[PDB]
């Protein structure tokens, strides 16, 4: 059938004209084949032959197994076809899904030939079959339903299922029904004898529009669903003595995947390893950290683990642990501890972070995720103490917001690793340190002088202004007590400094952190340069 | 009969992905539009339309208003509504001494939008989970957000305010989107009396906050005042001098940096020489008063950049070139983004009222946090531009107060 649905008005993109790509000539069998093939659709609708007033073309193909498919090639229709609302903005995921009592699914056949294309658009659909060696005219067809490989076909459709189904939903809103592609889930609340009366009227409802139509364990999108709860389809990690790019680049995805109910899998040292230029076929030897990291994941995948789904009328709890090494790993339920979901956040947002920066940076993107599936955020468990954030937070130059948490004693805990002092400390030493560098000769000498006497002046190469001003740091750490006042004129080492950053990927500044780490007060303190400020000016001569 | 809007040349409608959603924000927009869907103000539309803007529901009241972000599209239809059919800005609103901003958007659906328009304002309310297709509207009259909007309606507007005009000359009434910015300097009492008749005029054609901007003062760079001096304490004045010296010119430094000489502890404290004490008396004169040679200029976005300061206050400068401050300002007094969130509207707000033009804001804040929780506060009915920014460290103390 083809819907009796209004179509849907279509447009080539402004200032262009429908495709006339010319024919390439075929076998006999070919062609044979794509009239058997045009003869039977043109007797259901899904074609009519067209006069050659129709200036308009599209290649047809055809290719096989024995019998043969017809393939039109509509490269060119679709650079010229106007965009479309995109089909899908995400989509849904199973912890965000409701428990159903009863659940079947049901398919579409003949989905995009049952819906009738825009009448006004059908003649830049024609295609011509060609004649044995091309001698004479063509037979010449053009769509009247939504053709495959068109770009319109997916939305025109799922539009059209939409415009469908409503009536029945509304009149009958209790039960769910997913339309992805040709693809009609159905699910309800209702016992199995009264359910499939749904079914039925649904079914009647479909075959009045032209469409014509399981098992718990539904494989769908990765997943595997059961009408109380959901997991990922199996993962099978590969048992290789010898590991390609190739090989690790899929492992990584499964576990990737897998993370998402699976807690605490971690893929970090899996992912050092990718990094290089190595091609996909070339074999890399596991370190030590990533097949002790394989480990710990094929121990968390041995007995399966599922997920349950979304009560509406319960808070969401989401629970946050550090795994060290920069990786996080949370969990989100509503009964302790049935998980709706779990997940893991590593990324690296700056060159230097502290665990705050990063707890708090976790807290919003599980926020957003609780958004987009449940529609509200979580009451969040962190490994943070209420001071210690209150602390970080106020004294830090950025804004920001988590939203109703509470402290939970899962150690690693979340700290501060050190704080610097507010005010100058007395009767400690005043290092004015200063750094520079020769920007053609890329040399560099790092110093400092002190009010006590002292002087030093380190020569760097390989260096930049900006390396040698945190040399020029890290020396004054190094050569100072327990106590220390330092008066840099390097902005860049300011900032970073007063971040009171945890970790980085420049060694030097975790050079500079452990020296941070073992004293007992820090006065850090900015001047402009050249504008002659004591001790600025001397160490600036000796450099 | 609609006017025909056109977008500039060669450019497409806004394809602006919609945010997520809040289950309650969600149920707000669904009421809010399957009502305007009945009164025929917009209308279903299918999958042929690819455009969208993004649509929020805030609170002002405890009624769900409805939030169209058409920053996009107003980027993309910028010559129709500012040169072709702009809205003057009047000089005097911000001299007066009282100024009552007032809600008129609602006058906007009374009048049809080009039908060949209606495409370009799309709109999608999300599905949770994405487990339904989106519900997507066009608007069919002139909808509230677009600065087409104020453009096509300014002349029904000044038919409707004619009367009011004649007869109080000395009152000023400016619109900017879908606010009129009443402006006296009446008494408070008769202002608000004057206020209510404007209400009745704008009553009797479907059209049912207090400002004193003569009472905002530019706030300077504070020098501290101080017994004794140490090297710290003088150069962290230096420091904020010498910064100072690439705003307001004459700024002078070199006698202070004598008072530290050698290579001394940073707690001693200098004794002050008192062509210092001459040098800190003639800057200050300089902080306290406007910038010289700094003008607005029309053609040219403004930049509003804000510091957090703690304890609950905000530093924020208004400029086009950067350190050419048209205005700086504090802001003060729970919530990092809940007082960020009415910071700038502050600042927008002030910036609509002495030049006519939102500014562009560098806000302090990861874009994550704010794009989730801005929506929480908001409570104007336009949104300016933004971008997000980490503050230099220095510039943070050098408007500390
Ligand atoms: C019904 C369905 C099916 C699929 C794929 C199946 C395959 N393959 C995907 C979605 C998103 C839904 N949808 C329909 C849309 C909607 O609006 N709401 C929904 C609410 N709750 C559920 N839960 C649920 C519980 C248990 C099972 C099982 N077994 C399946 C589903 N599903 C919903």
């Amino acid at each position: 059938p083809i819907s009796p649905i209004e179509t849907v008005p279509v447009k080539l993109k402004p200032g262009m004209d429908g495709p006339k790509v010319k024919q390439w000539p075929l076998t006999e069998e070919k062609i044979k084949a794509l009239v058997e093939i045009c003869t039977e659709m043109e007797k259901e609708g899904k074609i009519s032959k067209i006069g050659p007033e129709n200036p308009y073309n599209t290649p047809v193909f055809a290719i096989k197994s024995t019998k043969w498919r017809k393939l039109v090639d509509f490269r060119e229709l679709n650079k010229r076809t106007q965009d479309f609302w995109e089909v899908q903005l995400g989509i849904p995921h199973p912890a965000g899904l409701k428990k159903k009592k009863s659940v079947t699914v049901l398919d579409v056949g003949d989905a995009y030939f049952s819906v009738p294309l825009d009448e006004d658009f059908r003649k830049y659909t024609a295609f011509t079959i060609p004649s044995i060696n091309n001698e004479t005219p063509g037979i010449r067809y053009q769509y009247n339903v939504l053709p495959q490989g068109w770009k319109g076909s997916p939305a025109i459709f799922q539009s059209s299922m939409t415009k469908i189904l409503e009536p029945f939903r509304k009149q009958n809103p209790d039960i769910v029904i997913y339309q992805y592609m040709d693809d009609l889930y159905v699910g309800s609340d209702l016992e199995i004898g009264q359910h499939r009366t749904k079914i039925e009227e649904l079914r009647q409802h479909l075959l009045r529009w032209g469409l014509t139509t399981k098992e718990p364990p539904f494989l769908w999108m990765g997943y595997e669903l059961h009408p109380d709860k959901w997991t990922v389809q199996p993962i099978v990690l590969p048992e290789k003595d010898s590991w390609t790019v190739n090989d690790i680049q899929k492992l990584v995805g499964k576990l990737n995947w897998a993370s998402q109910i699976y807690p605490g899998i971690k893929v970090r040292q899996l992912c050092k390893l990718l990094r290089g230029t190595k091609a996909l076929t070339e074999v890399i030897p596991l370190t030590e950290e990533a097949e002790l990291e394989l480990a710990e994941n094929r121990e968390i995948l041995k007995e399966p683990v599922h997920g349950v789904y979304y009560d509406p009328s319960k808070d969401l709890i989401a629970e946050i642990q550090k795994q060290g090494q920069g990786q996080w790993t949370y969990q989100i339920y509503q009964e302790p501890f049935k998980n709706l979901k779990t997940g893991k956040y590593a990324r690296m947002r700056g060159a230097h972070t502290n665990d705050v920066k990063q707890l708090t940076e976790a807290v919003q993107k599980i926020t957003t995720e609780s958004i987009v599936i449940w529609g509200k955020t979580p009451k969040f468990k962190l490994p943070i103490q209420k001071e210690t954030w209150e602390t970080w937070w106020t004294e830090y130059w950025q804004a920001t917001w988590i939203p109703e948490w509470e402290f939970v004693n899962t150690p690693p805990l979340v700290k501060l690793w050190y704080q610097l002092e507010k005010e100058p400390i007395v009767g400690a030493e005043t290092f004015y340190v200063d750094g520079a560098a020769n920007r053609e000769t890329k040399l560099g000498k790092a110093g400092y002088v002190t009010n006590r006497g002292r002087q030093k002046v380190v020569t760097l190469t390989d260096t930049t202004n900006q390396k040698t001003e945190l040399q020029a740091i890290y020396l004054a750490l190094q050569d100072s007590g327990l106590e220390v006042n330092i008066v840099t004129d390097s902005q860049y080492a300011l900032g970073i400094i007063q971040a009171q950053p945890d970790q980085s990927e420049s060694e030097l500044v975790n050079q500079i952190i452990e020296q941070l780490i073992k004293k007992e007060k820090v006065y850090l303190a900015w001047v402009p340069a050249h504008k002659g400020i004591g001790g600025n000016e001397q160490v600036d001569k000796l450099v | 009969e609609t006017v025909p809007v056109k977008l500039k040349p060669g450019m497409d409608g806004p394809k602006v992905k919609q945010w997520p959603l809040t289950e309650e924000k969600i149920k707000a927009l669904v009421e809010i539009c399957t009502e305007m869907e009945k009164e025929g103000k917009i209308s279903k539309i299918g999958p042929e339309n690819p455009y969208n803007t993004p649509v929020f529901a805030i609170k002002k009241s405890t009624k769900w208003r409805k939030l169209v972000d058409f920053r996009e599209l107003n980027k993309r239809t910028q010559d129709f509504w500012e040169v072709q059919l702009g809205i003057p800005h009047p000089a005097g609103l911000k001299k007066k001494k009282s100024v009552t901003v007032l809600d008129v958007g609602d006058a906007y659906f009374s009048v049809p939008l080009d039908e060949d328009f209606r495409k370009y304002t799309a709109f999608t309310i999300p599905s949770i989970n994405n487990e339904t297709p989106g519900i997507r509207y066009q608007y069919n009259v002139l909808p509230q957000g677009w600065k087409g909007s104020p453009a096509i309606f300014q002349s029904s507007m000044t038919k409707i305010l004619e009367p009011f005009r004649k007869q109080n000359p000395d009152i000023v009434i400016y619109q900017y989107m879908d606010d009129l910015y009443v402006g006296s300097d009446l008494e408070i009492g008769q202002h608000r009396t004057k206020i209510e008749e404007l209400r009745q005029h704008l009553l009797r054609w479907g059209l049912t906050y207090e400002l004193h901007p003569d009472k905002w003062t530019v706030q300077p760079i504070v020098l501290p005042e101080k017994d004794s001096w140490t090297v710290n304490d003088i150069q962290k004045l230096v420091g904020k001098l010498n910064w100072a010296s690439q705003i307001y010119p004459g700024i002078k430094v070199r006698q202070l940096c004598k008072l530290l000489r050698g290579t001394k502890a940073l707690t001693e404290v200098i004794p002050l020489t008192e062509e210092a004490e001459l040098e800190l008396a003639e800057n200050r004169e300089i902080l306290k008063e406007p910038v010289h040679g700094v003008y607005y200029d029309p053609s040219k976005d403004l930049i509003a950049e804000i510091q957090k300061q703690g304890q609950g206050q905000w530093t924020y400068q208004i400029y086009q070139e950067p350190f050419k401050n048209l205005k700086t300002g504090k802001y003060a007094r729970t919530n990092d983004v809940k007082q960020l969130t009415e910071a700038v509207q502050k600042i927008t707000t002030e910036s609509i009222v002495i030049w006519g033009k939102t500014p562009k804001f560098k806000l302090p804040i990861q874009k994550e946090t704010w794009e989730t929780w801005w929506t929480e506060y908001w409570q104007a009915t336009w949104i300016p531009e933004w971008e997000f920014v980490n503050t230099p460290p220095l510039v943070k103390l050098w408007y500390q107060l």
